């Protein structure tokens, strides 16, 4: 169905109180 | 409100394809280079004088003494080689990326690709240099080819026996009123265009992934006109005479003529062509045909795939056609003598066999190799 | 089948680099007291020297140094009067012919903007006056004529006009031919360029503010298009 | 620094002023130093 | 000729973008007639297919080794459907000069 | 083939008084004094 | 416009906000590989031909200047 | 007052290159003084004696010149 997968990772994207300064 | 409606249509929320690559810039970058020159234009026109007594005169000084003449005359000169820069880049990226397909577009692109050519001549006739002088008539004269219609009409555009202040007056006039025509056909051209929006480099259908304009390709585009404004300033500001020549810095004598005479680089891979035939209609002919050929384009495409990304042969025979046409613009150069001649002679040959021939044959053995034929 | 100028190491041949305006200075001199006896600056007017190597009042002493008509006069047509700052530099022989006749057949091309309108002009500029050298075996030069291997032809009409010693620099740099033709060709430059110092600093403001732009532009765009860049497709057919 | 956001980028209206402010002072910074190099880089030559 | 065909394969590099070779036609009249044709799955991966390259393409990417569409295993799927498309264009056209 | 043969040669007729006029036209307008 | 364009199916399609994202992600960490991967990918058939066009615009240039050049046997 | 230009002269001139250079001239020279009776001349021989020549003293004559 809809849950069989989960979102793919993007930590080699993802960046690593902080939302204000991005 | 009906203009938004047609601004978010061609601008904002227009679907294009989502891969690509820069070489679908050059063709907004021509857009801005023609506002260039034209904005730069109309600061040459409040000072220049279309009077052979007074021309040289005037764009002296319009150099040396109109605040930041020089400026605007130099960005002006540098913007035409920058427009034949990216005029000749959009052409290669049509021919390249099987975007003749589009018919109607690409007819309107010859059509204004004519345009340019006329007014970028005129508009060097226009200082009244010893070389715009020579080159003009020459270029004129070759008009006095047709054998009963020919020679009557070389003069009525020179306006007289030989061309001389009644030509100048009438080429500025011309020189002045063709860029609004062009920016009329490059309407026409957007049009005929969004009727069927744009390829893409893989030559597939990309109605499966289009993204908004607005946000992708805006950004894209400013980037690419920041890079072209790089490019033009550094080529005024730092090399301003590199594209010029230097005996146009001279008046116009019509007693002596410029030893050595030469088309300015765009104008030459024509040039070598028509030195090329023997026979001057000839070569005049197969001038016509050097641009016209690329019209003639949509007809001789006779492979089941738009795109060369998956045509590694005629990627070869493209390859090895902007290959002679640069060796035909450094032909145009050389001064006539062995072996510029027979370079010159074969390039031509090799050039309208290569479009002529070579490449549908190779498409149809591009699709027999794929099981399709 | 010419000669080609060497090419010489100039002080403005930089991409960055000026002019050294004390050799314009001196090669003005050069030209007031040797090439405009023959030759005619006339796109140059006195005026245009202020700010480039003499200061206003000071260009007003050189305009006021010499004897230009005023046509329209109430019953008269010349009473030249001192040169202004307006006026532009005075042209030998007033009509073409005058000169032919005097330079023998040879029209001494103007040369406002000879460095702009001969093929590598300083170079050809500063060759040409000192490449007088001797004609070789076989040559046989029409009547007034002079040998130099690099003018078109090798047969320029101009006598050799720079003598070692040929004019006395008033800053005192020894007078040597060549420091005479350097000279000459930085000045003939800054004729057919007046300009050449205010753009080069364009173009360097221009080069400082295209690389404080271009990567943060290039910045704006990889963000902007980073959303798709990182898309991520998944098919799944029921 | 969170109170840039908040003073400055938050409100297009605060972004605005922010920008057209310090354009203004950008060109005398930029002339000025800009001035600099070049003068010196031919420090020798030029009037004065 | 089979090891030179594998070779012009892998030079063509549409296999790099996992596509396959009809989906590399251009849409004609005749080739969006037999696209039309096609039953529902398979027209749904040949638009995926198509989608996943133009984004590969987009990124100046390609899929790795393994992913890769073997010449051998490349389906002509869309030229069964395409040769009645043509077939009978021809025969409307040849009835058309009776 | 066949029908398209019929076509020209219905139509044919017809071109060739359009190109009748345009020959008169072309001369008119060019003052051609040959013709 | 939008919304008319295609029929796809079943093709999920995830995404991230561009200020959540690393602006240059391993710009120079796969930036070099993959443009070189991509040179090699058409070096082969973009410059093959414009090598020989240096080629024939040397011997070009060099023969002409050898016809310039005085014959001995000329005159003597 | 010596001009620069003849001391930077003399070295290139000096060099062997160039003295061959001038000696093939030379050669050229004789032939046309024995071989009088003729079109021939030395003018190519002559340039590119030349072109050796300056180029170097163009390699060297600012660095004297003031
Ligand atoms: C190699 C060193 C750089 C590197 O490793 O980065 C990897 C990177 C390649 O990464 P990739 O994942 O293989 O490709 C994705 C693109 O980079 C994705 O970004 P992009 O590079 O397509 O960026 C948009 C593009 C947009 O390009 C344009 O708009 C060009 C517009 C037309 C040209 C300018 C007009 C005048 C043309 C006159 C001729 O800008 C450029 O392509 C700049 C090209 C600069 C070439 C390098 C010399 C500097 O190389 C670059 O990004 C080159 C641009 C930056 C340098
Ligand atoms: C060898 O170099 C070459 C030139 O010389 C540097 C050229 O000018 C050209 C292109 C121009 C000509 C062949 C002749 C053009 C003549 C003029 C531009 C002067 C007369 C101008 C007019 C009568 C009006 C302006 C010309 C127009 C508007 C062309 C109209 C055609 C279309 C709009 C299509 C070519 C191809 C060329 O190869
Ligand atoms: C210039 C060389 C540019 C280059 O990098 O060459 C390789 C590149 C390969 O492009 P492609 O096969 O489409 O693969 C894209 C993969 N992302 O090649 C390309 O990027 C495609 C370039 C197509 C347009 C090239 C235009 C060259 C100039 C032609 C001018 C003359 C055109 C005719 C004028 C009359
Ligand atoms: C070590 C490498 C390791 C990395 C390998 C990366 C993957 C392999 C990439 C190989 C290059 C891409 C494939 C390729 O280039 O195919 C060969 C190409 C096409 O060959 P073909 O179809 O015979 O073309 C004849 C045209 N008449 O033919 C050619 O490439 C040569 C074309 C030469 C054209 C010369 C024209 C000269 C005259 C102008
Ligand atoms: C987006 C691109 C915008 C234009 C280019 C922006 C980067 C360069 C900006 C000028 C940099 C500079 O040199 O400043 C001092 C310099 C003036 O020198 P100053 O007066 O001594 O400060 O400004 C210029 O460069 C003048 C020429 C600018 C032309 C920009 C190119 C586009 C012209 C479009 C015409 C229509
Ligand atoms: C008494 C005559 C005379 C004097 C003095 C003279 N010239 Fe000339 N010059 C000519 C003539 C005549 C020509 C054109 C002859 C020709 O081109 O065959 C000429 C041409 C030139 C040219 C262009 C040559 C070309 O190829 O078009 C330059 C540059 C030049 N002179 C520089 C100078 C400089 C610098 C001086 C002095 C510092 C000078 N001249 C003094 C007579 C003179
Ligand atoms: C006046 C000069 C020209 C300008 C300003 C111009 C501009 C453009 C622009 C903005 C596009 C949209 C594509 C894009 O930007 O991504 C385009 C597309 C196109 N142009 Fe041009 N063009 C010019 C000359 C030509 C010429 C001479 C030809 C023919 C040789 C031509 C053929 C095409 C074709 C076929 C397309 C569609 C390609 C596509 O978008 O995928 N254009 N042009
Ligand atoms: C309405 C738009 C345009 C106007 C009003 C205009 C006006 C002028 C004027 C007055 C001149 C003479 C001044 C001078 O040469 O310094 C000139 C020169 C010139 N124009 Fe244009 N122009 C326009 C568009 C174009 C376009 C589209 C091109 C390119 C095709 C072009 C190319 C040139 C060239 C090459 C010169 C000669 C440059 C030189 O002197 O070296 N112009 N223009
Ligand atoms: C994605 O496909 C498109 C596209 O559909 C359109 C309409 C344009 C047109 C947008 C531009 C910014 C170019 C403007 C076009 C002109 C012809 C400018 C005309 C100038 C005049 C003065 C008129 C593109 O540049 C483009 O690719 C980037």
């Amino acid at each position: 169905s809809h849950t069989d997968v989960k979102v793919p990772d993007f930590s080699d994207y993802r960046r690593a109180e902080s939302s204000e300064a991005r | 409100h009906p203009l938004f409606k047609i601004i978010n249509h061609s601008f904002i929320d227009l679907p294009a394809p989502s891969n690509i690559s820069s070489w679908w810039n050059f063709g907004s970058l021509l857009g801005v280079c023609l506002m260039v020159q034209i904005i730069t234009g109309l600061f040459l026109a409040m000072h220049y004088t279309s009077d052979t007594m007074t021309a040289f005169s005037s764009v002296t000084h319009i150099c040396r003494d109109v605040n930041y003449g020089w400026l605007i005359r130099y960005m002006h000169a540098n913007g035409a080689s920058m427009f034949f820069i990216c005029l000749f880049l959009h052409v290669g990226r049509g021919l390249y990326y099987g975007s003749y397909t589009f018919m109607e577009t690409w007819n309107i692109g010859v059509l204004l690709l004519f345009a340019v050519m006329a007014t970028a001549f005129m508009g060097y006739v226009l200082p009244w240099g010893q070389m715009s002088f020579w080159g003009a008539t020459v270029i004129t004269n070759l008009l006095s080819a047709i054998p009963y219609i020919g020679t009557t009409l070389v003069e009525w555009i020179w306006g007289g026996f030989s061309v001389d202040k009644a030509t100048l007056t009438r080429f500025f006039a011309f020189h002045f009123i063709l860029p609004f025509i062009i920016a009329a056909l490059a309407i026409v051209h957007l049009l005929f265009l969004h009727e069927t929006g744009s390829n893409n480099p893989t030559g597939l259908n990309s109605d499966a992934d289009k993204i908004p304009f607005h946000p992708y390709y805006t950004i894209k585009d400013i980037l690419g006109i920041l890079i072209m404004f790089l490019i033009l300033m550094t080529l005024v500001l730092f090399f301003p005479d590199m594209l010029g020549d230097p005996d146009n810095y001279m008046p116009a004598n019509p007693l002596n003529t410029p030893p050595h005479i030469k088309p300015e680089w765009y104008f030459l891979f024509a040039y070598a062509i028509l030195r090329s035939i023997p026979n001057k209609l000839g070569g005049v002919l197969a001038l016509i045909l050097s641009i016209l050929i690329l019209a003639l384009m949509p007809f001789l495409h006779t492979s089941k795939q738009r795109s060369l990304m998956f045509r590694p042969i005629t990627q070869i025979l493209y390859w090895i056609l902007v290959a002679n046409l640069l060796i035909l613009t450094w032909i145009g150069g050389q001064p006539v003598e062995h072996p510029f001649i027979i370079i010159g002679q074969l390039a031509s040959i090799s050039y309208f066999s290569i479009i002529l021939i070579l490449m549908p044959i190779s498409g149809i053995i591009e699709d027999k190799m794929l099981k399709l034929y | 089948l010419e000669l080609h100028p060497p090419s010489y190491p100039w002080s403005h041949r930089g991409l960055l680099s000026s002019l050294d305006h004390t050799s314009i200075r001196r090669g003005f001199q050069v030209y007031k007291q040797v090439c405009s006896s023959c030759h005619s600056m006339d796109y140059v007017a006195y005026r245009h020297l202020v700010g480039v190597c003499y200061t206003e009042e000071e260009a007003k002493a050189l305009a006021e140094e010499v004897e230009v008509q005023d046509g329209p006069n109430d019953d008269g047509e010349m009473f030249m009067r001192p040169g202004k700052l307006s006026d532009y530099f005075p042209k030998p022989y007033p009509n073409p012919e005058a000169a032919r006749a005097a330079n023998n057949g040879a029209l001494p091309p103007d040369l406002s903007y000879i460095v702009r309108a001969r093929h590598g002009g300083e170079d050809y500029v500063f060759s040409l006056l000192t490449g007088y050298c001797e004609p070789p075996t076989g040559v046989s030069l029409r009547e007034g004529l002079y040998f130099n291997p690099y003018f078109p032809g090798q047969a320029i009409g101009m006598a050799p006009p720079i003598y070692t010693e040929v004019l006395e620099y008033d800053d005192g740099t020894p007078a040597t031919m060549s420091q005479v033709a350097k000279d000459v060709a930085t000045f003939l430059r800054w004729a057919s360029e007046p300009e050449h110092d205010h753009r080069k600093r364009m173009g360097l403001k221009m080069l400082l503010m295209m690389g404080l732009l271009l990567p943060l532009t290039y910045a704006m765009k990889r963000h902007k298009w980073s959303v798709l860049k990182s898309r991520k497709l998944a098919y799944r057919p029921p | 620094p969170s109170r840039l956001y908040s003073l400055l980028f938050r409100r297009t209206s605060t972004f605005a002023l922010t920008i057209a402010v310090g354009a203004l002072f950008f060109e005398r910074a930029f002339d000025q130093g800009a001035d600099a190099i070049y003068e010196h880089i031919n420090e020798g030559k030029l009037w004065k | 000729l089979d090891g030179f065909r594998k070779w012009y394969y892998n030079a063509a590099g549409f296999n790099k973008l996992g596509l396959m070779r009809d989906d590399t036609l251009h849409e004609t009249e005749d080739v969006k007639e037999a696209i039309r044709r096609l039953p529902e799955d398979l027209y749904n991966d040949r638009m995926f297919r198509i989608k996943r390259a133009l984004d590969l393409t987009m990124r100046h990417q390609i899929l790795p080794k393994d992913q890769w569409t073997k010449y051998e295993e490349d389906k002509f799927y869309l030229e069964p459907y395409l040769k009645e498309v043509i077939r009978e264009r021809k025969e409307r056209e040849e009835w058309a000069k009776k | 083939g066949p029908r398209y043969r019929e076509l020209a040669r219905n139509w044919i007729p017809t071109a060739g008084m359009w190109g009748t006029v345009g020959a008169v036209g072309l001369v008119w307008a060019t003052d051609w004094r040959l013709i | 416009e939008f919304g008319n364009l295609a029929r796809i199916r079943h093709v999920i399609s995830y995404s991230l906000s561009p200020f959540e994202q690393r602006a240059f992600p391993s710009y120079f960490s796969k930036g070099i590989p993959n443009v070189l991967r991509r040179t090699r990918e058409r070096i082969l058939r973009v410059a093959p031909p414009f090598v020989v066009v240096y080629l024939i615009y040397t011997w070009g240039n060099q023969e002409f200047e050898q016809s310039k050049r005085k014959n001995p046997a000329m005159y003597e | 007052l010596v001009d620069p230009l003849t001391t930077v002269r003399e070295h290139c001139e000096q060099l062997e290159k160039c003295v061959k250079a001038r000696e093939r001239l030379e050669l050229c020279d004789n032939r046309v003084s024995s071989r009088s009776q003729t079109e021939e001349d030395c003018t190519e021989e002559l340039f590119d004696f030349l072109h050796a020549r300056d180029h170097c003293v163009a390699h060297k004559l600012f660095k004297n010149l003031k």
